[PDB]
């Protein structure tokens, strides 16, 4: 059940929401972080949660918009220009074999 | 039946500096590791720090070479590993980080 990401719309106007759906979270998951673009880049995260300690972090991609929830799904508010493009999701599990799974949304 | 060993036992480093070891639990029947301590004490929030290369993973003879980007001054803890297998083994194996400065 590869770990998948749907956002809805898939083209969202300006100043709409858009939410980026997951939908095969594993088991024995530490947590997940959504990152800004096609790679798992440090520099680039949007926010981490670790479920245990049901913590979510801001990284330094956030703008103070999503509301990440304890499903993985993302929900950026209030959207503009530089939101458009794509959105890698990470899932680190108990045993340090993790999984990366990219979404998009274009915005007009 | 089950074998853990961590690669330097009790590690140390300045900070800044990065924490290179090595995790290696065998046995008969399928033996995975975890890592929710390593991962509570040292990724709180999640992120791409820590990388871990599972050098010759398969089945039984798991090995992984973990690698803990950036320790910062106040990270040092002794962390409990475990490896558990089919039959329904579990083994901890406890391993020390200790951070320092330069100057």
């Amino acid at each position: 059940a590869q770990l998948t990401t749907e956002s809805m719309p898939f083209n969202v106007a300006e100043g709409k929401e858009v939410l980026l759906l997951v939908h095969n979270l594993p088991q024995q998951l530490f947590g997940y972080s959504w990152y800004k673009g096609e790679r798992v880049d440090g520099n680039r995260q949007i926010v981490g949660y670790a479920i245990g300690t049901q913590q979510a972090t801001p990284g330094p991609a956030n703008s103070g918009r999503e509301t990440i929830y304890p499903n993985a799904s993302l929900l950026i508010q209030n959207v503009t220009q530089n939101d458009t493009g794509f959105y890698t999701l990470q899932v680190i599990k108990s045993d340090l074999v993790n999984e990366e799974a990219t979404g998009q949304f274009h915005v007009y | 039946k089950i074998e853990l060993t961590v690669s330097p036992e009790n590690i140390t480093v300045y900070e800044g500096e990065d924490v290179k070891f090595t995790v290696t639990a065998k046995s008969d029947s399928k033996t995975t590791l975890d890592f929710s301590d390593l991962l509570t004490k040292y990724n709180p929030s999640v992120s791409d720090r820590i990388s871990t290369n599972y050098k010759t993973n398969t089945d039984n003879h798991k090995i992984a070479e973990i690698t803990i980007k950036n320790l910062k001054l106040n990270e040092s803890q002794t962390v409990t590993l475990k490896a558990k297998d089919d039959s329904g083994n579990v083994v901890e194996k406890t391993f020390t980080i200790t951070v320092q400065k330069k100057e």
